RNA sequence: AUACAUUUUUUGGCACGGACGGGAAGAGGAGACGUCGCGACCCUCGGAGUCGUUCUUGACUUGGUCGCUUGAUGUUUCUUCUUCCCGUUC
């Protein structure tokens, strides 16, 4: 109903933290009312890169701690 | 900004190969292309590959995947 | 003296302080022993009902009577119902007629007090029948009832003592089976004020403050 | 047509209740939410082989139970009826 | 029995509850009677 | 409305904990809440399940995985009560 | 153009399958709803692509599907 | 004045800067509270011993100041100004403790009584207020 | 503890709380919710290693009713 | 509610209430308030709930030896 | 008719109520199900009069001739 | 006495004389990642406060480290027996 306000986080990058102890990081392109992230894509928590921008599941996120301040 | 529900609009409109990962499920992911689109997030995705994932490729036809065990969107 | 003696520690509320006895909750259980569910609460009463005449508990039972499953339950049968007993009558002797009991069961019963005029006598470690008393007597000392009378002692001595327990609790059983009766023909208005009655027959004080 | 309005119905019944987890709760139901958050009395509380805790007033959550077990003498057929 | 009278007097009718409660009150009683008869016939 | 989802927007500028579903407690300023308790924190510790702290500077937790809040005793007073 | 509400109708009375969250199955489909879930008779249940039994006439319950497949 | 169901029912029970109950010939009927209080207080009374407690898991403060506690039958033991005069009857506190006090009494002018207290009983880690040191 | 008959009617009572990952919490019911959110006046996390029951104060608490078990009364007030 | 000061005051503020909580409990009840600050090292305020509690505290307990220490009270 | 569940319950009971989740009440109730040590094998399994159900816990509902 | 189950809640990703315990010695429990405690030849030395307005209320601000000469406690991988002393149960 509200939006989840994340127009500080807007176009920076952000670890993405998801289900079964893994991470996503990348930089913030736009997301909708279930909190469903759409990023461009970055690498996957030794590392690697697969696509190019990415879209996550709201259901997914454990947390998304950013890494740009 | 570009919303989810726009964003999947594009994809299956692109017909690109898509990696999808599975919910609570590490080793299997899907990599296929996007043909459906629903209110939620549930698509039908056709001529999918199955991939083992490394800690090689196995057969798999033609799939709509339900949008609750959806990880990842990339196309 | 008796301050802190409370009486819902020692009956509970299917019970209405020793008016029925709740044999509903054995009947839970003596549907896991029948491996079928065709068992209807009159049903499984009506299977107590053998338990009331000298022979048709041990005539006519309701399976083998050397089933585990079934001689499991019926010491666990045995134990409520003579717990129940000496309990709604606490002003009785209890081991008088405990060992009056063990009396019985010692002279007659072990002796062949179930005597029929075309079978001869019966033996319930043995469930077998017996010519004349000659050959009776002469089988107490073989092999095979040596074993049954070393192996079947706590379930006989049980299975004997639900008998004559229940025959002295014959009122309280012919009074439960027509709350049951009485209970299935309730409508939901029906049963939802008897359960309020039952109920506060259990948390009401023994005396008011309206008593003369 | 709800099974919600079976339960409301259901009223002072000494019942067993089996959760999620497999924990044996025997309970009597004073009420149930139309959320299945069922409010008991008079509870006893039983593992799946470990030993009985009895305690007075539990409130368990709709989700973590599985299984109420219905009472012995019930008729299902008038409560079904509206 | 029936009229609820010893020799002359009829009593006030009692519950189940008051009569059973009683039933194990005299039962503790007649045990405190049996305890103080057996070490009165061991001292006596 | 639910009041506990009140007093979580009164918490607000104090020092607030948080715990997650993976065991993950973390200790910063709470800066917005929502409905859905989607808090986020300023200056904050996170404690591994293990029991590693690492620092970190700003998160956003999705109400979800929340375990439980500790809010400081301060906000037992006034207003919402 | 190809939604998945209309593949979803236009699968009926035939063959499909469905992995659990884990055990495959094998069946033709009977009928469906909104909520996805599954109606499907002569079932086949393989255990990792191992048929287990024969079950026959099922239904599946919407919460525990994870695909479908031909 | 007997310990009984009215006595503790109506004795205060608020939490002291833990649950603490506020309570004698000799104490009994402890089963009435439930286990309900941690820290208790049997102060300025007349108990000749500390006798017959039942199973009280939650139990950990027992504050007997200032009574006639002359022998023996759980983290602070408050037993300051009471009867002790044996060291031997303080052998019973074998088997239990952290916190113990026994200033106040006519054992604690014997000889040897500090050295006698922390060998027989080394739970203790604080006895008369002073920490028991290695040497 | 008297016969309540909701959860919402007794509040302010002293309740031991039950939670899916093993933990138990004691502390007074400030306030319910819809989908039972609770919140805690003196709320002590006290969980069991795979032994003895090991303590954690925490304060005041909002408790998710996703997490929750079940909830059972402690103590009186006051 | 006595002013005691002249304390060691290494002593733990978890510690040092515990302390003096069974120490006070024969004169009365006790409620003891205290901290760590450079102002108040060393310092406590036992509050009493009866009045005469405090006075039998503080006249009795004058200048006893409390860890290495004789405490020095005041009201 | 028999019913698989989430914790390996094959349940076989009879249908008296059915709703929107699923939610049923079940007579003549039988669970099938292993409670086993590492390295145990052992089938056990019980009666039960009457039981409601809960929806979600339901996999697959089968229905033998 | 006078209202409804397809991502943030509730339809979940859930499941798989004999014993005990503690302490110490010896023969074939251990390595780390963090937390706080006992001693110190070390550092360090002394709900509350204030105002605006009114006869009672509103706003703004707030032990460090070293040893353990066997201090307690959680994740994470790998591979116990004999004797003596203390206590519980039969
Ligand atoms: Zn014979």
């Amino acid at each position: 109903v509200s939006t989840p306000e994340l127009k500080k986080y807007m176009d920076k990058k952000i670890l993405l933290n998801i289900n079964g102890s893994r991470k996503v990081a990348g930089i913030l392109r736009g997301y909708d009312i279930f909190l469903n992230v759409v990023l461009d894509d970055a690498m996957e928590i030794n590392n690697h890169q697969l696509g190019l921008q990415t879209v996550i599941r709201g259901n997914s996120i454990i947390s998304l701690e950013a890494l740009d301040a | 900004m570009v919303p989810p529900i726009n964003c999947i609009f594009n994809f299956l409109q692109q017909q690109t190969p898509v990696t999808i990962w599975l919910f609570e499920q590490i080793g299997i992911r899907i990599k296929g292309k996007i043909v459906g689109f629903d209110e939620f997030m549930n698509v039908v995705i056709d001529e999918a590959v199955e991939i083992p994932v490394n800690s090689k490729g196995t057969p798999l036809g033609k799939i709509l995947l339900k949008g609750d065990n959806i990880t990842l969107i990339t196309s | 003296r008796a301050r802190d003696l409370d009486l819902n520690e020692i009956f509970t509320r299917d019970e209405q302080y020793g008016e029925y006895m709740e044999l509903e909750q054995f009947h839970s259980l003596w549907l896991n022993v029948i491996k079928r569910g065709d068992c209807s609460l009159l049903q499984f009463l009506d299977i107590l009902e053998l338990f009331l005449d000298d022979e048709k508990y041990l005539l006519t039972p309701p399976m083998d009577r050397k089933n585990d499953r079934y001689m499991a339950f019926l010491l666990k049968l045995s134990k409520y119902v003579e717990t129940f007993f000496f309990k709604s009558y606490a002003l009785l002797d209890a081991a008088a007629v405990e060992n009056l009991i063990k009396s019985d069961f010692e002279h007659s019963y072990c002796r062949g007090s179930l005597r029929s005029e075309a079978k001869g006598i019966y033996c319930p470690f043995c469930s077998r029948w017996f010519k004349t008393s000659s050959v009776f007597e002469s089988h107490l000392v073989g092999k095979i009832h040596k074993k049954n009378e070393s192996k079947r002692r706590n379930f006989v001595y049980s299975e004997y003592k639900l008998h004559r327990y229940l025959k002295y609790l014959n009122d309280e059983f012919s009074r439960t089976r027509s709350f049951v009766e009485r209970k299935l023909a309730f409508t939901a208005n029906e049963r939802m004020a008897e359960m309020d009655i039952l109920t506060q027959k259990y948390e009401a004080p023994a005396y008011d403050s309206t008593e003369k | 047509m709800k099974l919600v309005n079976f339960l409301k119905k259901l009223r002072n019944e000494q019942v067993t209740i089996e959760l999620k987890n497999g924990t044996t709760v025997w309970g009597t139901l004073q009420s149930v939410s139309p959320q299945m958050n069922a409010i008991l009395t008079d509870v006893k509380l039983t593992l799946p082989s470990d030993n009985i805790a009895s305690l007075q007033y539990i409130n368990i959550r709709g989700n973590t139970i599985r299984q109420i077990i219905l009472p012995d003498s019930l008729n299902l057929d008038s409560l079904l009826v509206d | 029995i029936a009229e609820n009278k010893i020799y002359k007097f009829k009593k006030v009718k009692r519950k189940r509850k008051q009569i059973i409660l009683q039933q194990h009150e005299i039962n503790i009683f007649l045990r405190d009677y049996q305890e103080k008869q057996q070490t009165f016939n061991k001292i006596n | 409305n639910g009041i506990p989802v009140k007093l979580l927007n009164e918490a607000q500028g104090h020092i607030v904990s948080l715990e997650l579903t993976t065991g993950a407690t973390y200790r910063g300023k709470l800066v917005e809440s929502e409905d859905s308790m989607n808090v986020q924190l300023r200056d904050v510790i996170a404690t591994e399940p293990q029991g590693a702290v690492t620092h970190m500077d700003q998160i956003f937790v999705r109400g979800s995985q929340i375990k439980f809040i500790v809010v400081p005793d301060l906000l037992k007073n006034a207003p919402l009560f | 153009p190809v939604n998945p509400k209309p593949f979803l109708k236009g699968l009926v009375n035939h063959r499909v399958g469905v992995k659990l969250k884990s055990t495959e199955y094998r069946g033709t489909l009977v009928s469906t709803d909104n909520y996805f879930n599954l109606q499907l008779n002569e079932a086949e249940e393989f255990v990792a692509g191992v048929s287990h039994g024969t079950l026959g006439e099922i239904f599946i319950r919407c919460n525990n599907v994870l695909y479908i497949r031909e | 004045m007997k310990f009984t169901p009215s006595i503790v029912i109506d004795a205060p029970q608020y939490y002291v800067d833990d649950l603490q109950l506020e309570t004698e010939s000799m104490p009994s009927s402890l089963k009435h509270l439930t286990k309900p209080t941690h820290i208790l207080d049997l102060t300025n009374n007349d108990l000749i011993m500390i006798p017959d407690l039942s199973r009280r898991d939650d139990i950990h403060t027992l504050l007997l100041g200032r009574n006639n506690i002359v022998e023996v039958d759980v983290q602070n033991l408050t037993l300051s100004n009471n009867s002790i005069r044996r060291f031997e009857d303080l052998q019973r506190l074998r088997r239990a403790l952290k916190n113990l006090t026994l200033i106040g009494n006519q054992v604690c002018h014997l000889a040897n009584y500090r050295e006698h207290v922390l060998r027989l009983v080394p739970h203790l880690e604080t006895l008369d207020f002073q920490n028991v040191t290695a040497e | 503890v008297a016969h309540s008959s909701r959860l919402a009617n007794l509040i302010d009572y002293k309740l031991r709380v039950l939670t899916q990952d093993g933990r138990v919490y004691i502390g007074q019911l400030m306030a319910f919710d819809k989908h039972m959110n609770l919140v805690l006046n003196e709320c002590i996390e006290e969980r069991v290693p795979k032994i003895k029951v090991e303590k954690r104060v925490l304060g005041l608490t909002i408790l998710r009713g996703e997490q929750i078990l079940s909830t059972v009364v402690e103590d009186k007030p006051l | 509610t006595l002013y005691v000061s002249q304390l060691n005051e290494k002593i733990n503020m978890q510690r040092l209430r515990v302390n003096l909580f069974l120490l006070f409990a024969t004169f009365g009840e006790v409620l003891k308030v205290s901290m760590n600050f450079k102002k108040q090292r060393g310092q406590a305020f036992i509050t009493m709930r009866t009045i005469d509690q405090a006075s039998l505290a503080q006249i009795s307990l004058n200048g006893e030896r409390f860890f290495g220490k004789p405490l020095k009270v005041e009201f | 008719v028999i019913i698989s569940l989430r914790n390996n319950h094959k349940i076989i009971a009879r249908v008296k109520a059915f709703d929107r989740h699923c939610n049923m009440v079940l007579e003549n109730v039988k669970e099938l199900w292993t409670e086993k040590k590492g390295k145990n094998v052992i089938n056990r399994e019980r009666f039960i009069s009457k039981l409601f159900l809960r929806g979600d816990s339901v996999i697959v509902v089968l229905k033998t001739p």
